C-alpha cells in the first residue's frame, strides 16, 4: 500500500516530466528499501528496486543508483537463505544492470562471491532452463570484472549444464 | 532476466 | 535447436571466439524464423534473448534487425492469441533495442501496439502486469513524443 502510493508517484512524475516527483518519490522509496529489508518481503522489494531503477535510468540519479546497489545487496542475501531460485535469480540479474550502469566494483565483487551459490541454488532445485540464465550471468561476472575464481567455475558449469 | 522485462 | 545454439553462445561469449558467436548468429537468424512459423512463443523469447545477447557483443547490426523485425511479428501473434506474458515480452523488449538505438520504426510501431497491448492486461484483469505495461506506455510516450499516446496512458492512469 505504501509501496503502492510511491508508485503512482513515479508514473505520474514521470509522465508530465515533474522533476518534483521524481525527486519526492526517490527520496520516498529511499526509506521505503530500508523498511522491507528489516521485513524481509522479497516479493515487494522486487518492484521496489524495480521501480528505483526505472527512475534512475531517466533522470540519471546517481544517489538513488548507489542506494539501490546497497539494498540489493542485502535483499540478494535474503533470497540465498531462503533458496528462492526465483528471487535470487531475479535480483541477482537485476544487480548486473546496477554494476554495469554505475561501474560499482564492490557490487561487481559481491556478485563473484554470491554466484558460486545462485548457480548451486538452481541446480540443486534442477531448473536448467534458469540455470542457462545464471550460468550466462557468471560469464558477464567474469567479463566485466577479473574473476579468477569464477571464470573456470562458470566454464565447468556449462560442461555440466 | 539477460537483459528486457521493466527492467530483469 | 535452441538447446545448442544456447551451447554455443555460452562458450563463444565466456572464451570470446568470434567465430563462435558469428555461427550462432547465422543458426539464430534461421532459427527464429522457423520459430515464429511453428508459434512457440516461449522458445522464441529465449531465442530473442540469445540474438540480443550475441548483437551486443559482436556489434551485429544485421541480426539485431532481424531480431528487432521478428519481435514484431511474435508481438502480433502474442495479441492474436491473447498471450499476454508473451506480448508484455515482446513489447518491453522492442523498447530496449529502440532506446539504445533510437530506431525510430521500433518506437513508432510501439504506438498502435500499446493501446491495444494494455487493453488485453486491463480485459484478464492482471493488476500487477498493467502497472508495468503503463510504463511501458509513459516510456513510449516520452521518449518518443507522442501526443495522442501521452493522453491515452494519463487518462489510464487515472483509473488506477
Amino acid at each position: 500500500s505504501m509501496l503502492e502510493e510511491i508508485e503512482r508517484l513515479v508514473l505520474s512524475g514521470l509522465l508530465t516530466g515533474d522533476k518534483e516527483l521524481l525527486k519526492k518519490a526517490s527520496e520516498l522509496l529511499k526509506e521505503e528499501m530500508e523498511k522491507l529489508l528489516e521485513e524481509g518481503d522479497l516479493d515487494a522489494l522486487k518492484k521496489a528496486l524495480q521501480l528505483a531503477v526505472n527512475v534512475a535510468d531517466h533522470n540519471g540519479d546517481k544517489e538513488l543508483l548507489a542506494h539501490a546497489a546497497e539494498v540489493i545487496k542485502r535483499a540478494l542475501d535474503l533470497a540465498l537463505e531462503a533458496k528462492d531460485l526465483q528471487s535470487a535469480k531475479y535480483l541477482a540479474s537485476l544487480a548486473l544492470w546496477i554494476a554495469k550502469r554505475a561501474g560499482d566494483k564492490e557490487l561487481y565483487a559481491y556478485l563473484e562471491e554470491k554466484i558460486k551459490k545462485i548457480i548451486e541454488l538452481a541446480e540443486e532445485a534442477g531448473d536448467r532452463e534458469s540455470l542457462k540464465i545464471l550460468i550466462l550471468l557468471g560469464i558477464f561476472i567474469a567479463r566485466d570484472a577479473g574473476s579468477e575464481e569464477v571464470k573456470a567455475f562458470v566454464a565447468e558449469q556449462l560442461e555440466r549444464l | 532476466x539477460l537483459f528486457x522485462x521493466l527492467f530483469x
